[PDB]
């Protein structure tokens, strides 16, 4: 009945022994930011919508006469069955014609001649920017997939035969919808074509790039989404600058966008993946520029080495150990020196972790956009899918092995660092608001005494309005003995006692508090920055750098789970695609886990024997992809189909070579040690068997698959048992 | 071996029970709450009195689940030690059989 | 080259034959000679844990504080002199568990009724009995080659300074032993070898030198074995781990190496489980050194 | 006031976190019960097998031994169990929380009636998504391999055991479980 005592239940519930556990004006913009995050809701739910897609009228019973007696009978159900998925069609369309309507029309705002010289907040840019790369990724979905338009063509012929359509609009409709279809890049086409109209814009898309580019440089980022996100927004607005009226190569001469910025990037990393299993090629945006005939020799990205996994396996290990040996040691109320401490140490494994998933997340994309051949590997047969060069034979066994020991890193750091959740949640939010506190307190104080002496009242408001959202009074008032608020400077002073809790600020007041502190540092805001001192503006700077990660570490499960995502080593959308009803669905050999499982249990690594168990929690992790993400019934269907067979064929081929090496083992301990020697001085030795870890995996009784907990000591026990029997039989 | 018995079917079943009754009043009350703070004349009263009803259903969840798992682990306990039992009682049998068979033998 | 192999007459067959020519009695006063010079090699490092008891005495207290260990490791003297005598203690106690397993091998075919008698009084004996009579139970099964958790030879010999005295130098022997473990990761000897599933200066026999001599001794002075090992473990890992960020390649030339002392330990200790280990040593550690001994 | 709104709106979201919670336990503690309510079962039942085999055992008489040479082979032999688990993710044991985030989601389109219009009969929904797929493709292509694989390779106790070695030699042995395709894989490739 009072909240120390539910304390205490809990105290007392987590106190049992649990032995053998393992073996102003801003509001207007807020408006605008949440009705775009809005839009950007509903354009991944049709991304993911549309890359889901499977081919509808394969099933359908063709008809090759027009005289059958059941004609007139399938048209009805082609029409049932396909109406919501040609609803689903329409919507979408209408989304992008609107979505299309909106960014030009804000464009069009943020263009005004007397806005051009405003201030512009830097979240809005980047949300422009994740606004054209969901236009391109909407535009390569819609390019890529060719059973769409086959579809609503059959629910064309299936409409019109029964004269449902009559409705004139019925037919405008299904005519703009054919015709959108049937158009090549119409997403981009049209929203260029809205570009040229709006004059200026290209200043718009270049300061949404230098942006980028200055994030992308300091490494303003977590998660690898954000990572790829700069680059392909970088790519695809310098897509749309060249044109009919703007020429970047002209606009880099004035020193407006920087070139070789980008054209390095692009060299050092090539792919990144778009969506699902398909890949966006950087270089791309650029070969297709309007003007880059005449001036390629600029660009050295496009031309044409640094993907080998397995020569940085040694910085990967030696980061992981320190980073490992750092946290062990961290397993009442303490000093804010060991908030930071943790603070800063989640810090370094969340980037770290995310560091280890771009690696591994930009070598499989390498890899799948550059398939080999049986000219370059001889192992490749004469015959072979696109999927299968692409995967299957352009994996070495030392870069299945560097693969599968990040993976298994990345999940153990996961693990480690969700062990201490709360500790690193408490540790965060005081810190943060510590700073928070102390920042707004003291630091503003002088930066408001000098505007006020100085009679600037345009400083003065925002210095208010900052000092008022956040700052939380001890006394639940604001002082009125501070010198600061009469302008007169202080004695000697006038300490102030600063509180401690730990919460994280708001989301909404963390971010109206970074818009009003770096609107003082803007450059082109005259200038508002031009009013401040030195020192005051190098500490807003620190403290605005600093407070970049502040929201994500808030978040810090979801940022945790987002930096090791893997779910994107099992979907084939495109490859099915690419294959046009040949293949419903690749057999098992072509699914990366298994792969990797089957190389190292056939390969018999003792070194990789470990991480066996750890390569088969992708299927877990590809289905809870699809269950909560695409939403998707049959994805996991066929998922829990392949992990039928694959556990079965790991558990019966670890149990034949464990009862092998075992048997192996005690033949030869037997063996007389006299008789050895003399057949190695003869020249005639009996190779001894190599070691192995097959205890690790024998003490294991905890093996998690699609929430299904299996005693894999169980069956390794029954098939050692019959193994021992069939020996015995043969002996006798 | 009577309180195994006990421990299996008037313990656990109680604790399911009462947890399935605690998921339903607890969504009853998230309404009854939301419904107070907007029908209310002293909105803070409203607020006092959520954050004791969230305060209260806390303590007593944690309470099932503690008692509910004491029971669970205080059941392994009783069925590991009497498999043991068992155990013994076996190999005293196969010493037994097998002694038989070389008395037989001799 | 030596004039003699010692795989010709250490293996199974070799000790098999031995303990039938031998006999029970035989290897009884083979184990009797080995626990005296145990017990001559614990009397040996009691000199060397009683002239740094002021240190270990400090040490034992300020396990959370880096700073003054750091200062205080370096007034230890013969650091090494202590893993030498462990190591002959475990390379002595694995002889004897190898004599002890070929006798029960030979008996478990000779006089099978008396075996399984035994087997199965040992078995279901009541750990909450006194030591008094656990302690003749101990050794009626070990007279047959058993498994027995406390080694009454070793308690024998050991039994043979104030009571409270005696204690402390024990408690503090395992304080000492574990702070010179990261010691042995400087040593070029020490890299582990997958072919001999051991490293070349027979440190792996450290783990079951450490656990028969902390269980001898405290059973001897009726202290808690389990509390001890828990706390020779949290010192060693964090000893082990403060290794872990320095950068020093002679210094940490077979670090890897030295950290599957941890987890031999753990394992072949029957009073230490993996859980305390996972709670004071993440078990990546010890994959990636598997990983790495392995090439 | 705004902000007040807001922590009612949380405070009630966390009653309906705590619902959650406490189906996340009743889900768990209910399998945990009727598993160990199996496992008294199986308990109960070999006590009392045991205390009958006890009961019996305390009667046995070496005078009552009688041995017979010819019926030492003519007796059935006797063989142990060799129960081995296959299908660990079938339907059946898909747990509850997992059944609720399923039937949720988006089911695939009811192209299972047009199967009456087809030609050949084929299940229409079988060209949208085959999780046979996997399973017969693998069957057949290890039968496949297997069939190259064979290419690539290539007194009156007298009597009870002269009758023994005829019922053996006689009564020798007698799919689709992968391994016992896999058995008959590395079999072939030995002879």
């Amino acid at each position: 009945v009072t909240l120390e005592d539910a304390l205490s239940n809990v105290d007392l519930l987590e106190e049992l022994p649990l032995p053998d556990q393992q073996p102003a004006r801003y509001i207007e913009q807020a408006t605008v930011h949440s009705s775009m995050n809005e839009m950007l809701e509903e354009g991944q739910e049709y991304a993911v919508m549309l890359y889901t897609w499977r081919s509808c009228s394969r099933a359908i019973p063709q008809v090759k006469c027009n005289e059958q007696p059941n004609r007139v009978e399938i048209y009805e159900k082609t029409v049932e069955v396909l109406e919501p998925e040609v609803t689903k069609l329409m919507n979408f369309m209408y989304f992008q014609r609107n979505a299309i309507e909106r960014f030009c029309g804000e464009v069009r705002r943020l263009c005004h001649a007397e806005r051009r010289k405003d201030f512009v907040s830097e979240a809005y840019l980047i949300t422009l920017g994740k606004f054209i790369n969901m236009f391109a990724v909407l535009d390569e979905l819609k390019n890529m997939k060719c059973s769409v338009k086959n579809d609503h063509s059959a629910y064309k012929r299936a409409a019109q035969f029964l004269r449902k359509m009559a409705d004139p609009q019925s037919i405008q409709e299904s005519q703009n919808l054919s015709m959108f279809l049937a158009n090549h890049n119409k997403i981009t086409q049209s929203l260029q074509q809205q570009l040229e109209v709006i004059s200026g814009y290209e200043e718009l898309l270049a300061d949404i790039v230098n942006l980028c580019v200055d994030y992308y440089e300091n490494r303003m980022y977590l998660t690898p989404s954000e990572k790829h996100m700069l680059l392909k927004v970088m790519g695809f607005g310098l897509y749309l600058m060249d044109g009919s009226v703007s020429n970047i190569y002209k606009l880099d001469a004035k020193k407006r966008i920087n070139l070789s910025k980008i054209d390095k990037y692009f060299k050092q990393l090539q792919v990144v993946p778009l969506f699902g299993d398909m890949q966006i090629e950087l270089a791309r945006y650029i070969k297709t520029s309007a003007h880059y005939e005449e001036n390629k020799s600029r660009w050295t990205c496009t031309s044409s080495p640094q993907y080998n996994i397995c020569e940085q396996m040694i910085q990967i290990r030696e980061d992981h150990m320190r980073f490992i040996s750092e946290l062990a040691r961290y397993s009442a109320q303490k000093t804010d020196a060991e908030y930071r401490k943790l603070f800063d140490l989640a810090l370094q494994g969340l980037q770290l972790l995310s560091q280890w998933s771009a690696h591994v997340m930009e070598v499989y994309s390498w890899k799948l956009v550059h398939p080999t051949d049986k000219y370059s590997n001889k192992d490749c047969p004469d015959s072979a899918e696109e999927y299968e060069r692409a995967t299957r034979y352009n994996y070495t066994s030392e870069e299945k092995f560097a693969l599968v020991e990040v993976i298994a890193m990345i999940k153990g750091l996961q693990v480690l660092m969700g062990r201490m959740e709360s500790v690193f949640n408490h540790a965060i939010r005081h810190t943060v608001y510590a700073a928070l506190q102390d920042f707004s307190q003291v630091t503003l104080r002088e930066p408001l005494r000098q505007a006020i002496k100085k009679k600037k009242n345009v400083i003065q408001s925002v210095l208010q309005a900052i000092r008022k959202t956040v700052c939380d009074w001890e006394t639940g008032h604001e002082p009125f003995n501070d010198p600061a608020l009469r302008g007169e400077k202080d004695p000697k002073g006038f300490d102030i006692k600063v509180p401690r809790r730990a919460v994280g600020p708001s989301s909404t007041q963390l971010y109206m508090v970074r818009t009003m502190l770096e609107s003082l540092i803007a450059d082109k805001s005259k200038t508002l920055r031009s009013s401040l001192e030195g020192p005051t503006i190098l500490d807003i700077e620190k403290f605005h750098r600093e407070s970049f990660f502040y929201t994500h570490l808030i978040n810090f499960s979801e940022t945790l789970q987002q930096c090791c995502d893997l779910s994107q080593l099992w979907f084939r959308e495109f490859f099915l695609e690419l294959t046009m009803g040949r293949r419903i669905q690749f057999p098992i050999e072509m699914s990366m886990p298994w792969i990797l499982t089957d190389h190292i249990l056939e390969t018999k690594e003792a070194s990789m024997m470990e991480y066996v168990l750890y390569s088969l929690d992708l299927y877990n992790d590809s289905a809870h992809y699809a269950l909560t993400r695409f939403n998707k019934q049959f994805l996991y269907d066929e998922i829990e189909a392949e992990v039928n067979l694959c556990f079965d064929q790991f558990v019966y081929k670890l149990a034949d070579q464990i009862f092998a090496y075992y048997k192996v083992m005690a033949g030869s301990l037997l063996l007389d040690k006299r008789l050895r020697s003399e057949c190695k001085n003869q020249g005639a030795t009996i190779h001894l068997p190599p070691s192995n870890r097959y205890e690790t995996l024998l003490k294991q009784r905890h093996v998690q698959l699609l929430g299904r907990s299996i005693d894999l000591n169980r069956l390794i026990t029954q098939r050692v048992s019959a193994a021992m029997y069939k020996s015995l039989e043969l002996a006798i | 071996m009577a309180e195994l018995q006990m421990l299996l079917e008037e313990e656990i079943p109680g604790g399911r029970r009462a947890l399935f009754d605690s998921y339903t009043n607890l969504e009853r009350v998230a309404d009854y709450c939301e419904n107070n703070y907007i029908q209310s004349a002293d909105k803070q009263r409203a607020l006092e009195e959520t954050k004791a009803y969230t305060t209260q259903s806390l303590a007593s969840v944690a309470y099932l689940i503690n008692t509910l798992a004491n029971n669970v682990l205080q059941m392994l306990d009783i069925q590991a030690s009497q498999l043991r039992r068992m155990e013994s009682s076996i190999n005293h049998i196969s010493q037994t059989v097998d002694i038989h068979k070389e008395k037989v033998a001799r | 080259e030596l004039t003699f192999n010692a795989e010709e007459y250490s293996d199974i067959s070799e000790m098999r034959s031995l303990s039938e020519l031998l006999g029970p009695y035989g290897m009884k006063f083979l184990s009797e000679s080995l626990m005296w010079h145990i017990s001559s090699q614990v009397a040996e490092l009691k000199k060397l844990v009683v002239e740094n008891v002021d240190v270990l005495t400090q040490m034992r207290t300020s396990f959370d504080k880096p700073d003054q260990m750091a200062a205080l490791f370096k007034r230890l003297s013969s650091v090494d002199s202590v893993l030498k005598r462990m190591t002959i203690i475990g390379v002595i106690l694995s002889f004897r568990s190898l004599a002890q397993e070929a006798l029960r091998d030979v008996l478990s075919y000779h006089i099978p009724f008396l075996v399984s008698s035994i087997e199965d009084f040992k078995d279901h004996i009541p750990r909450e009995t006194d030591m008094k009579v656990a302690m003749n139970v101990y050794e009626l099964s070990s007279a047959a080659g058993l498994p027995c958790e406390i080694d009454p030879a070793l308690v024998v010999a050991l039994s043979s300074i104030s009571p409270e005295e005696e204690y402390k130098i024990a408690c503090l022997l395992m304080v000492f032993v574990a702070v010179s473990l990261p010691t042995l990761a400087s040593n070029v000897m020490s890299q582990y070898s997958p072919a001999i599933e051991g490293h070349c200066n027979n440190i792996h026999c450290l783990a079951k030198a450490i656990n028969q001599i902390a269980a001898a001794l405290f059973t001897i002075h009726k202290g808690s074995i389990e509390d001890r090992l828990k706390e020779f473990l949290a010192l060693a890992s964090s000893s082990l781990l403060k290794i872990g960020q320095e950068t020093d390649k002679t210094t940490t030339r077979n670090r890897e190496s030295v950290y599957l002392l941890l987890d031999m330990i753990v394992q072949e200790s029957p009073f230490l489980t993996m859980d305390l280990l996972e709670s004071c040593f993440p078990y990546v550690l010890l994959r990636n050194a598997y990983h790495a001994v392995y090439k | 006031n705004e902000l007040e709104c807001v922590t009612n709106i949380s405070l009630a979201n966390i009653i309906r976190q705590l619902s959650s919670l406490s189906k996340y336990a009743e889900d768990i503690f209910g399998e945990l019960f009727n598993e160990a309510h199996s496992f008294s079962f199986r308990v109960n039942s070999l006590q009392e097998r045991v205390d009958r085999l006890s009961v019996s055992v305390t009667q046995l008489d070496p005078k009552e031994e009688e041995l017979s040479l010819q019926d030492i082979t003519m007796r059935k032999a006797f063989r142990s169990s060799t129960i081995q688990d296959q299908q660990l993710f079938d339907r059946k044991t898909l747990p509850i929380p997992l059944q609720e985030t399923y039937d949720v989601c988006e089911q695939p389109p009811p192209l299972n009636i047009l199967t009456p219009y087809r030609d050949d009969g084929k299940e229409g929904l079988k060209f949208y998504t085959n999780p046979s797929y996997f399973f017969d493709l693998w069957k057949e292509k290890m039968l496949q391999d297997t069939e190259d694989k064979r290419k690539e390779k290539r007194s009156v106790l007298l009597e009870a055991i002269r009758k023994g070695i005829q019922l053996r030699k006689v009564e020798e042995q007698r799919e689709n479980d992968v391994a016992t395709i896999l058995s008959r894989r590395i079999a072939v490739e030995y002879s």
